[PDB]
């Protein structure tokens, strides 16, 4: 389903698409642990660094698994420690 | 939000190290306030005796994270306006909301915290020795219930001492599974989190009980809360002293059921909870922050400057 929606794009739009998406669910587990967080994050900063603790890790993993529909393992935010990495995995993913 | 009650929630007792909530202790004036009235009680400097006690959950550092919690719940109060209709507490929750309650005077349960922690290192030193309580998320019913069935069929003594959440549960048996379980648990696609030892907050501790009640919670004398209290076995609402004693004796015997704390608040017309302590588990949890607008009244946020 997600490999229909990125065909047509540049394979570097192909990042900023999933890098954008990826950003959207950090900002929203980012929301949950503190809500003074702002709506935009630095998509190259770490994520414990960025103030997740393992409950965001796996409501991220949730959110990606729920709009992707893929198999992503639940340690993803651990094993990809940042937005651009989980944008990185779910495209080798995808293909 | 606001359309609603607000409760104050009183964390179980994660691995809390001076270190991380030492600034905070000596600074904030509603610790020093109570710190004061517990070292009156104890005859001894707790936070002298925590800043340079061993481990994670010592004698010390269980009286340290009670005064931390309740200063936090006063704290939280008075800074942000709260009025709470309704109290609950998990596992050793239970010996905050009695201080807070008022179910207890704050020596009282400065007296019952230190008694029972002395209990409990007593009793860890013969009983329950190699047993282990398993923390894990992303398990659901169905998938636990499997791994369950194995050790059933394994015949290995094992106890589900927490209902965190539908796909969160702390599991305690002997370590001799610790390597087998972690391996079925990822399995099924679930990510252990933590390994409790000696196993703390489990609930199959009927011996411990019964030298509890003599030795602790009988010479000490219980008021009616001034606002009703949620019991973490089972969801109850209590209002007499003597619900609150059986609460916490329960606890020895009878697993924490999250779920039913938060349905039964939900019952009780709450949309705003104030989880006062250092928690990261029961204000961060789904099963609190799909029903509730939580305010973690965190160490870290009382240091926070506006
Ligand atoms: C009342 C009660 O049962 N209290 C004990 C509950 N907690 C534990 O058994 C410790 C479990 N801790 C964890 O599972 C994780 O360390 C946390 C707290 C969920 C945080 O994980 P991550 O953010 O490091
Ligand atoms: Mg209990």
């Amino acid at each position: 389903a997600l490999a229909r929606r990125l065909a047509g794009l540049s394979p570097a739009e192909q990042e900023q698409h999933l890098v954008d998406m990826v950003h959207r669910h950090t900002v929203a587990a980012l929301q949950a642990v503190a809500p003074l967080t702002p709506d935009q994050v630095d998509v190259q900063r770490p994520f414990l660094e960025l103030g997740f603790d393992s409950l965001a890790a796996v409501d991220l993993h949730k959110r990606l698994t729920g709009e992707t529909g893929l198999e992503l393992p639940v340690t993803v935010a651990f094993d990809f420690p940042t937005p651009v990495l989980v944008a990185e995995e779910i495209r080798r993913i995808a293909f | 939000g606001a359309a609603g009650a607000t409760a104050m929630l009183f964390p179980g007792m994660g691995p809390a190290a001076f270190s991380d909530v030492g600034r905070f202790m000596v600074t904030n004036r509603y610790t020093r306030e109570l710190l004061a009235e517990a070292d009156d009680t104890l005859g001894y400097s707790l936070v002298d005796r925590f800043r340079q006690a061993e481990g994670d959950y010592s004698e010390y550092a269980q009286i340290a994270f009670l005064v931390n919690c309740v200063a936090l719940a006063r704290w939280a109060e008075q800074t942000m306006d709260l009025t709470p209709r309704i109290c609950a507490g998990a596992c050793f929750g239970e010996k905050s909301v009695a201080a807070y309650s008022g179910a207890l005077t704050f020596a009282d349960a400065v007296r019952m915290t230190a008694g029972l922690a002395r209990c409990m290192d007593e009793y860890f030193r013969t009983e329950h020795l190699g047993v282990v309580t398993h923390s894990f998320v992303r398990a659901p019913r169905e998938r636990l219930d499997e791994i369950l069935a194995e050790l059933d069929e394994r015949g290995e003594w094992h106890e589900i001492s927490c209902h965190i959440d539908h796909d969160f549960f702390m599991l305690t048996l002997h370590e001799r599974n610790s390597v087998w379980l972690e391996g079925r648990l990822r399995s099924v696609g679930a990510m252990p989190l933590y390994a409790m030892r000696p196993p703390m907050h489990a609930a199959a501790f009927g011996g411990l009980r019964d030298k509890a009640e003599e030795e602790v919670i009988a010479p000490l004398t219980f008021h009616d809360p001034t606002l009703p209290v949620v019991a973490d076995q089972d969801g109850k609402v209590l209002t007499t002293g003597d619900e609150v004693r059986t609460m916490l004796l329960e606890s020895f015997v009878r697993p924490l059921r999250w779920p039913d704390v938060i349905s039964s608040l939900q019952d009780q017309g709450v949309t705003r909870v104030c989880v006062a302590g250092p928690d990261s588990l029961f204000g961060r949890v789904g099963t609190t922050t799909r029903a509730f607008e939580v305010i973690a009244a965190t160490p870290r946020l009382a240091l926070q400057p506006r």
